[PDB]
């Protein structure tokens, strides 16, 4: 299924994925094109962040979702 | 149609809207209608803006008019002043498996005269007066705390940057990592004592007093004095999630009820779980009269 | 000591070490032209023991070129003895005479550092190899049109104790190997910016106890977050902790004598695209003076061809190396001139080199700077007709530009804002260079007044002038020095709320403006009218020694706002509130706490006390803002008003508590001292310093200070007259009873019940008066207050505190100058200046001015052209607009636009305003669409439309026909 | 190749690039060894000042040659 990821800065991009695709594979697809390490990155759907070894399918997403790249804070 | 559907269509429209704040005044001068935080900066602020701050925000509209997150675990709802796009008001409730679930958070932001090259100013105002404390990046006092928001020295990659960070990745990084399941940990050097009994029990009492908070503030205070710029979407939230919003806090509270193995923590569950039972009740009071949009 | 009321800006640049030194120093000054009034002035002004002021030439009418304390009734007089009595006045404590006779062996010997100007050879050689042989700093300086020439000799052994200027860097160290190459690592992962080969100290050291206090070691850069420091296996192991500071090594340096340096010298770079000028300008300033003494001790006339011929061949003869024979017409064409805004350069130059000299701090020139300004010659060059003296007192600047310049002079209007340091120095050029004597004019503005501290860097005011306005004392002072300046004088701060005097007309019969201002708001809000207007401008800033200049041309370069500059560094949140770990922090802490006590706390009080219907407007206020405002007027009023001194003594002494011993054991209870994270490291480890709560003892100099400062300053909030006896106050705080503390783990009825008691209880004849924060003042206690406090959170951290000089320097905000900076950059920027009037265009030209006098050093750069964009194909930079004219409604508009560019307008704005937008409610589209455009600016802007505004500005964003959005100019709208 | 940047406070850095890199690339190893971001920085050589787009070629950098990290001020 096809997936859309928004980058930092709004721009969004466009990604193919396996149901069972590892989120670690999701992060891997979106350093191919954009670069940020995945460890660094932080994967947003339904306010919930995602885990790296989990499926697709375990957070039930599905096609034509939307997800949201986010950072690694640090505290105040 | 599933409610779940119901809800995302219906609050589809509503994510981005525009509202009136500032009115006409006498003598050439203007007063605020709503409550907002930066009323004072925005007053000594004046008439001074950065040449790149209009493109900055006429952007930064055309993003938020489509890119904000809508789900039926969290969303995110944005409005602007109808003649300033640099005085905005944010509500976002609360992500489902969480303390703050299906509360709403109310935030005021203003974008400073030197946008983008300085971060917006952001500040919670659903703190029950001053009262409570729902995180530890959010005072009790209405700050927020977020590594983005600062320029100091940090790290490139962790700073505030003038390109590769927007209005739009500062709301989902509160959204998603501020309202997270265990606010305890988010604590620096309380971060690796998770799995510990001690740690358990600490996340524990924290959660259970958050439980009593959000219901008091997020919910019962929403429903009875709603902001006017979100107070139609308030109430279709609310009415929309009610009998999932009343199985949440009684999912709360027989949590609460469970055994525990320390007397300290073992008190103050006690006393949240009545204090939650209190408001619960006077929650349940509330969304009975609740009146079904049109 | 030092009177730091004077010097305050100062020292923050030199120190206190280098102003003791230079408190000892005799200066001798040879000859009194202009260059030489400069000097004298930024020497003064430095604060020198004493200055003796030595010439032989007599006044004429060339010297009123650049002497501005020479009138044409001192013609015939010694310039000296003239200018000495005017001289005295800028500075009490310099002791300024003047001297007349010859420089004798005898008399050299009484001075410290000895300037030579105008001076012949033979002189300048004696001189020089006497200083030397004596251990006598000598300067040597000249300038000849366009040209300068200056030379330093120190001595055989002069010792350097501050290289550079900067302040030490102190990093804070995570982890040290122990091994013959120990690599010590930053913390976090932060940068130390060391330098390669520095010098570093170590301070509070765990396991390696041995680095504490030791003696600086040489340091190896490996990487921008590592260093090695040598062998580390002598010592323990290292645990945890350790800062590394920065330590400055004195460097010792010889400088030859005149006599050799001549022959090998070394040249300092003024400019970089000029790398081969100092080689054949040593050269043309040395045969100058054969020149001189082949043709009966005249110099060559002004742009003639002969006299440059005869030159060039003088030159040829006197040296073998290769020359550029060019350079050296053009150095013989204008050498018999002379010009105000290089002398003040120069003069500012030779002066910090005589600071330098006296008080050891930062690098000399080594050994030679030339410098020229030969851009601000017209292209075409100077008709020798044209150059003739006239009998007028810019005969010498119209031997360099001629008499048509000088007529173009006359007729300029240019517009300075700010009278500072910069503005003054600005003005007293543009006097000098006759702008505006004809037809022109010269407008000043500044919102500001004269302060005692303004004294030590703005040679324009007077002790006598404090408390009046920087903008009439300066134009007064100014048209004293050429009584044909005209000058119109504002005390306006420029802005969008002083468009009335500052309206369209004001600024279209303006030929360029002049920024001297030290905020960025202003320099934005004057880059944006000179944008609109089209006019050049010229931006000038300094900081301490480094100093920058900026030119903007019309439809030529890119404009201030083109580009960006760091942005203020704030204070992370959790760093001002929980962990402090820097003075730093806790200075604004302090300030932080001075001003929610002293000024938030009683604002509505006194807003209350002071209008009767205070209540009934805030009644109406939405959400809980009635709640917070009436139930703070009420704890100002009732709950926390002290009756008498007593209270305010009690209320300090809880205050004190409840800061340094309630919150810090309610920290320490939230983290324990000893918690130590899974992985290893301790919570309060690294960047986290686990803090103490203080014991109060009444003999500590310190808990007695804030006890007096607050109690004080609580009762001149409310009133009470103040106590300033310490024993009082020492005995007042001692009987104070401190509660017990242990650490812890409708609305509309509130409303009128706050009412009812603030009508009842509260009492309308109190005099609650929030106090605004005032540091130049040492009686007021604030300044007091704010180092009790900041010293008193630093002693609860372990922070080493920080005296008042610093905190001072800190928590206000100060921004360092000097004089010297100060008058260089405004001898640049009249450079500029004089280019934009002469008429260039080519970018080559201008130069943008970088500098900083403590290295030293001096570059220059061509400014950027202004970007370029196309849309449709048609290009466009920021200073293209739309023209749109007569009454349009907004429909109007916007068919206007989308018939005509072919551009569809989804959003519309002016200013911070909104006009139009693509998701605006579709009632007020509806409602805005038929109105006229100024009709919908007045609505949106909920403010009239002032007569004076002729016209509007528009910023559209639009979708070309394919629906993508394209960058477009503003839109300049004409009303009717 | 090896070039010095100097600081307009007296700090020098010392840069590893090649008579092909572009300004952008100038430009981040600066910010990767010192910490200002790229569109802070303002570099002067022989009296030019550097420009996004272009080459060290164009301005004939070559090796040991100097430039300089200059910044506006906001006093007066
Ligand atoms: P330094 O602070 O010595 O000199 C700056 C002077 O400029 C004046 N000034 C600052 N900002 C403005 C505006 N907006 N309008 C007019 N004058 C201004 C300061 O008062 C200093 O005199």
């Amino acid at each position: 299924m096809q997936i859309f990821v928004k980058t930092l800065t709004g721009k969004t991009i466009t990604l193919e994925v396996e149901p069972s695709d590892t989120i670690e594979n999701v992060k891997a697809k979106i350093q191919d094109k954009e670069g940020i390490p995945p460890d660094q990155q932080r994967l947003i759907f339904a306010g919930k962040q995602l885990e790296d070894g989990r499926t697709l399918s375990d957070y039930n997403i599905q096609k034509e979702s939307t997800l949201h790249l986010v950072l690694r804070l640090r505290g105040a | 149609k599933s409610i779940e559907q119901r809800y995302l269509e219906l609050m589809k429209k509503r994510q981005f809207d525009t509202f009136d704040m500032i009115v006409e005044s006498d003598n050439n001068s203007f007063r605020f209608v709503v409550s907002h935080h930066f009323e004072k900066m925005v007053r000594l602020a004046g008439d001074r803006y950065h040449p790149s701050r209009v493109k900055r925000l006429a952007q930064e509209a055309v993003t938020l008019s489509t890119s904000l997150p809508l789900s039926f675990s969290s969303s995110v709802f944005v409005r602007c002043d109808t003649d300033r796009l640099d005085i905005m008001k944010v509500l976002i409730t609360g992500p489902a498996d969480t303390p703050y679930a299906n509360g709403c958070f109310e935030f005021d932001v203003f974008f400073p005269p030197d946008y983008p090259n300085q971060p917006m100013l952001i500040n919670l105002e659903t703190t029950g007066r001053h009262s409570v404390r729902f995180n530890p990046n959010l005072y009790n006092d209405g700050k927020v705390c977020l590594s983005v928001l600062n320029t100091w020295h940090g790290r490139p990659e962790e700073k505030w940057n003038a390109q590769t960070s927007s209005f739009l990745q500062v709301l989902v990084s509160i959204q998603s990592l501020i309202l997270v399941p265990e606010p305890y940990f988010n604590e620096p050097g309380f971060e690796r004592s998770r799995g510990s009994p001690s740690g358990t029990n600490s996340s524990r009492e924290y959660n259970s007093n958050i439980y009593q908070a959000c219901v008091r503030w997020a919910m019962l205070e929403q429903i009875r004095s709603p902001s006017q710029c979100f107070k139609d979407v308030i109430h279709k939230h609310f009415w929309l999630k009610r009998e999932e919003i009343c199985a949440q806090i009684e999912g709360w509270i027989e949590e609460l009820g469970k055994p525990q193995y320390t007397e300290r923590a073992s008190r103050t569950i006690s006393f949240n779980s009545m204090v939650l039972r209190r408001h619960y009740r006077h929650l349940r009071e509330e969304l009975s009269k609740l009146k079904p949009p049109r | 000591d030092i009177d730091e009321s004077l010097y305050s800006r100062q020292l923050y640049v030199l120190g206190h070490d280098a102003m003791r030194r230079m408190a000892n120093s005799d200066i001798l000054l040879s000859g009194l032209g202009g260059l030489g009034l400069e000097i004298a002035k930024n020497v003064i002004l430095g604060g020198v023991k004493s200055i003796t002021l030595h010439d032989t030439a007599t006044c004429g009418l060339h010297d009123l070129s650049s002497q501005f304390y020479l009138t044409e009734a001192d013609i015939g007089k010694n310039r000296a003895e003239a200018s000495c009595a005017q001289l005295a006045e800028l500075n009490n404590y310099v002791r300024t005479v003047s001297h007349t006779g010859p420089l004798t062996e005898e008399f050299l010997r009484k001075f410290r550092v000895v300037v030579l100007t105008n001076s012949d050879g033979e002189e300048q050689q004696r001189i020089a190899k006497f200083a030397h042989e004596n251990g006598i700093a000598l300067i040597i300086a000249e300038t000849r049109g366009l040209f300068a020439k200056v030379f330093c000799d120190f001595g055989e052994s002069f010792t350097i104790y501050d290289q550079d200027g900067t302040q030490p860097i102190s990093t804070m160290i995570a982890s040290i190997t122990h091994d013959a190459q120990g690599v010590v690592t930053c913390l976090d992962e932060t940068r130390h910016g060391f330098n390669d080969g520095d010098y570093v100290t170590f301070s509070e050291v765990q396991g390696m106890q041995e680095l504490n206090g030791c003696q600086p070691l040489k340091i190896t850069v490996l990487g921008p977050y590592t260093f090695s420091i040598g062998d580390t296996s002598k010592f323990g192991e290292y645990k945890s902790g350790g800062v590394a500071t920065q330590v400055k090594m004195p460097k010792t340096i010889s400088f030859k004598p005149l006599a050799q340096a001549t022959e090998e010298p070394e040249f300092l770079i003024s400019d970089f695209a000029k790398l081969d000028s100092p080689a054949t300008l040593h050269v043309a300033f040395n045969a100058l003076s054969c020149y001189r003494k082949a043709h009966n001790g005249a110099l060559p006339r002004p742009w003639n061809e002969e006299d440059a011929n005869s030159f060039l061949e003088v030159v040829r003869a006197s040296s073998n190396a290769e020359v550029d024979e060019k350079l050296v017409l053009q150095f013989a064409k204008i050498c018999s001139g002379n010009t105000c805004p290089l002398d003040a350069a120069v003069g500012g130059i030779v002066a910090q080199e005589v600071l330098k000299a006296c008080s050891g701090k930062f690098t000399p020139i080594y050994q030679w700077l030339y410098f020229d300004a030969l851009e601000c010659l017209p292209t075409e060059g100077v008709e020798e007709a044209d150059a003739q003296p006239v009998g007028s007192r810019y005969d010498s600047q119209i031997a360099i530009f001629g008499k048509k310049f000088q007529e173009k002079l006359a007729d300029s209007k240019w517009f300075i804002v700010g009278a500072g340091a910069i503005g003054c120095e600005l003005l007293k050029n543009f006097g000098m260079l006759g702008l505006g004597t004809g037809n022109g004019q010269i407008f000043v503005t500044d919102m500001d007044l004269i302060e005692k501290s303004n004294l030590n860097r703005q040679f324009l005011f007077r002790p006598h002038d404090v408390q009046k306005p920087k903008s009439m004392t300066a134009a007064d002072a100014i048209k004293r020095m050429n009584p044909e300046v005209n000058v119109t004088a504002y005390e306006l701060r420029v802005g969008a709320e002083t468009e009335k005097v500052f309206s369209e007309d004001f600024f279209g019969k303006l030929d360029g403006v002049a920024n001297a201002l030290d905020n960025v708001d202003a320099r934005i809000y004057m880059d944006r009218k000179c944008i609109f207007n089209r006019i050049p401008l010229v931006e000038t800033g300094t900081l301490g020694t480094l100093g920058n200049v900026q030119v903007i041309v019309p439809f030529a370069t890119e404009s201030y706002s083109s580009s960006q500059d760091p942005p203020e560094k704030s204070i992370p949140i959790c760093t001002l509130k929980n962990f402090p770990n820097a003075i730093e922090h806790t200075l604004q802490w302090a300030r932080d706490a001075f001003e929610g006590v002293f000024k938030q706390s009683a604002e509505n009080a006194a807003q209350y006390i002071a209008d009767p219907q205070f209540t009934e407007r805030i009644a109406k206020l939405p959400g809980i803002q009635p709640l917070e405002i009436l139930d703070s007027i009420k704890k100002a009023l009732i709950d926390d008003k002290p009756k008498s001194f007593a209270h305010c003594v009690e209320w300090a002494r809880l205050y004190w508590e409840d800061q340094y011993v309630n919150q810090i054991k309610q920290l320490l209870f939230n983290f324990p001292p000893d918690q130590i994270t899974s992985s290893g490291q301790p919570f309060w480890s690294g960047p986290k310093r686990c803090p103490d709560p203080l014991v109060f003892d009444v003999n500590d100099p310190m808990h007695l200070d804030f006890i007096y400062a607050a109690a004080n300053l609580r009762a001149e909030v409310y009133g009470i007259e103040q106590v300033r006896n310490r024993e009082t106050i020492a005995e007042l705080v001692q009987k104070v009873k401190v509660p017990e503390f242990k650490p812890r783990s409708l609305d509309q009825d509130r409303v009128d019940k706050i009412i009812s008691e603030l009508l009842k209880n509260a009492d309308k004849s109190s005099k609650i008066t929030p106090l605004e924060f005032e540091k130049d003042d040492d009686s007021n206690l604030h300044m007091d207050f704010i180092v009790a406090c900041s010293n008193l959170r630093a002693a609860n951290y372990k922070i080493p505190p920080a005296d008042r000089h610093k905190s001072k320097l800190i928590a206000g905000k100060i921004i360092p100058a000097i004089a010297t900076t100060t008058s260089v950059l405004s001898g640049l920027a009249v450079l500029e200046v004089i280019k934009l009037i002469v008429g260039h265009r080519d970018l080559v030209k201008f130069k943008n001015g970088f500098a900083n006098l403590a290295l030293p050093f001096m570059a220059f750069s061509e400014p950027l052209p202004a970007a370029k964009n196309t849309y449709y194909g048609k290009e466009w930079t920021l200073w293209d607009r739309f023209e749109v004219t007569g009454e349009l409604s907004l429909q109007e508009f916007l068919n206007y636009f989308e018939e005509n560019e072919k551009l569809k307008i989804t959003m519309l704005s002016q200013g911070v305003s909104m006009l139009y937008s693509f998701f605006m409610p579709k009632a007020k589209c509806s409602e805005r669409l038929p109105l006229p455009m100024s009709e919908v600016v007045r609505r949106v802007s909920k403010r009239r439309l002032e007569p004076h505004e002729r016209s509007l500005v528009f910023e559209i964003c639009c979708n070309d026909v394919d629906g993508e959005d394209v960058e477009v100019p503003y839109v300049r709208y004409t009303l009717p």
